[PDB]
């Protein structure tokens, strides 16, 4: 992905703000609350009854900061998200064979997790930033279906 | 197909909205045509520059779309009836335009309501739009 | 939303398949696993393997939920209602695979009836999965 | 896109046996009358007003040509399909402005069209082959929305 000066200074100003240990269980755990039929991959996690019992879930908070880990260092790897992504498209396509298009509603679920957090700082332009990052990623992660 | 806690979740959160409606109908809009720079197309003859009069009056006349729509939550086909006709036939709107439009609504309620946007509330309104969409939808010719 | 001339040529379409149906039903299912292996996940019980008697069953039952949906055209939520709540609540099938499987149901007849597979009726029997698929995701807890 | 021997095998095979004069235009004017909402691409082309016009349309059928033209040449690159459609995807994208997702409509429709032609002959292996190399260049052109 190919981000502009402005776009960079965007996404990565709002990044270093961001609590590395809350986000992606929250994106995670709105995935799964909004779009019921992810839970088909976490039949481990256990109480996934509620979005209270979802959004509680220790197992989802865990899960999401890895699922974290990877944007950030996504963000570090920007012009290279191929290479940087490679093993976890193995796992998310030939292992897990995650039905296409989840990863980009996941961006979606990330960027709607951001706005929530940073209101009025989460402008227009700051949102364009991170649709591409998250299409990036998402398409990155899609490698094995490409 | 909205059940009746996702009606309530809905209504709640038009009510927190209150008056902001059209503005943030305008914010969704500018949103959308920054993050998915192909929907503009759809708005040669717009300025869509922001503080756009143009954008301003549009984002108003979606929010009452939308408001007509909850306050005829039941029967949404033939209340959205003239839209889908307009969308579908006339402007010949692709289907992949609405879901990036209502993300960006739902986006745009992320950022200004940190209180109702909850994760059940998110989820009724993600349903909300995904029906209206629908709606707008059935007309193609 | 399924013209007068969409329930014409879908009909024609069914006349033309007869009972080939369930056979053509099985294929639709062996093209989806083939082309889209991730649908594979939703029967990891099944053997899919070309002429697997299960996959013959299965498609014997698509078939019959097809004809049922088209016998009862005008009121497909009520007449797919079990398999609504079926897909979606229990088996958390994703949207996305409705669609994988209704361009393997169109591919199908393509290549079963040269005659009928006119653009017209390609594009009535789109809208025809089109409808079908909604009603089957309608229900998503 | 990466296909195997036998992948290789059933897509040269099929396709050597095309009619590039008649299945691009039949899958452009398919396109048309299936997704409506693609004639907005093309009002330049005339009449459009109903299947049976726009599947005897010219222009459709000269169009078509050059789409189908487009395939060979993937199906040529197929180790390289980004390289390829490089110049189709800045027009596409930036130029054009194609709506996101009607690139893979179109290879699907293609799909359509190849069955409806070969019957029995397009085996659900043979289908599987083709939609690799539809997500293959339907990808490639999509590259400026990477
Ligand atoms: C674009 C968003 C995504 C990113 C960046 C991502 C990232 C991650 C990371 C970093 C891991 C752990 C990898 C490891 O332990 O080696 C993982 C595991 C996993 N992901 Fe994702 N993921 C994404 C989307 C999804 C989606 C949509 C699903 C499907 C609902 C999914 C299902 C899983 C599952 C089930 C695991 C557990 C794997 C295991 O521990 O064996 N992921 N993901
Ligand atoms: C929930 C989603 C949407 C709602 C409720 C909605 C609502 C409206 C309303 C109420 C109008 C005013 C029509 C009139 O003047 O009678 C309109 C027109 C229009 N809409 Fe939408 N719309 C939605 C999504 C879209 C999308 C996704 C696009 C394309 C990306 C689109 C493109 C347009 C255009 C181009 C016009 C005509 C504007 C003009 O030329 O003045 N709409 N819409
Ligand atoms: C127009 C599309 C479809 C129709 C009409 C349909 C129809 C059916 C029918 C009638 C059954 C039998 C249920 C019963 O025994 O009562 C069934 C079950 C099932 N369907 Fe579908 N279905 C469709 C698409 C899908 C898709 C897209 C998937 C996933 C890719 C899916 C996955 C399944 C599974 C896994 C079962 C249970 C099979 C078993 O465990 O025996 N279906 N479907
Ligand atoms: C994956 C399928 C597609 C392929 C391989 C493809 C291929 C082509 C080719 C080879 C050209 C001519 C390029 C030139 O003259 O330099 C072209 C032009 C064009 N395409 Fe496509 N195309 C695809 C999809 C689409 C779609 C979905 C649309 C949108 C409805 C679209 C709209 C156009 C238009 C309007 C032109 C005319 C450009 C001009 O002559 O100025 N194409 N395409």
């Amino acid at each position: 992905v190919h981000l502009t000066p402005e776009e960079k200074s965007a996404v990565t100003a709002l990044w270093g703000k961001v609590n590395v240990d809350e986000v992606g269980g929250e994106a995670l755990g709105r995935l799964l609350v909004v779009y019921p039929w992810t839970q088909r991959f976490f039949e481990s996690f256990g109480d996934l009854s509620t979005p209270d019992a979802v959004m509680g879930n220790p197992k989802v908070k865990a899960h999401g900061k890895k699922v974290l880990g990877a944007f950030s260092d996504g963000l570090a790897h920007l012009d290279n998200l191929k290479g940087t992504f490679a093993t976890l498209s193995e796992l998310h396509c030939d292992k897990l064979h995650v039905d296409p298009e989840n990863f980009r509603l996941l961006g979606n679920v990330l960027v709607c997790v951001l706005a929530h957090h940073f209101g009025k700082e989460f402008t227009p332009p700051v949102q364009a930033a991170y649709q591409k990052v998250v299409a990036g990623v998402a398409n990155a992660l899609a490698h094995k279906y490409h | 197909v909205l059940s009746p806690a996702d009606k309530t979740n809905v209504k709640a959160a038009w009510g927190k909205v209150g008056a902001h409606a059209g503005e943030y109908g305008a914010e969704a809009l500018e949103r959308m045509f920054l993050s998915f720079p192909t929907t503009k197309t759809y708005f040669p003859h717009f300025d869509l520059s922001h503080g756009s009069a143009q954008v301003k009056g549009h984002g108003k006349k979606v929010a009452d779309a939308l408001t007509n729509a909850v306050a005829h939550v039941d029967d949404m086909p033939n209340a959205l009836s003239a839209l889908s006709d307009l969308h579908a036939h006339k402007l010949r709107v692709a289907p992949v335009n609405f879901k990036l439009l209502s993300h960006c609504l739902l986006v745009t309620l992320a950022a200004h309501l940190p209180a109702e946007f909850t994760p059940a509330v998110h989820a009724s309104l993600d349903k909300f739009l995904a029906s209206v969409s629908t709606v707008l939808t059935s007309k193609y010719r």
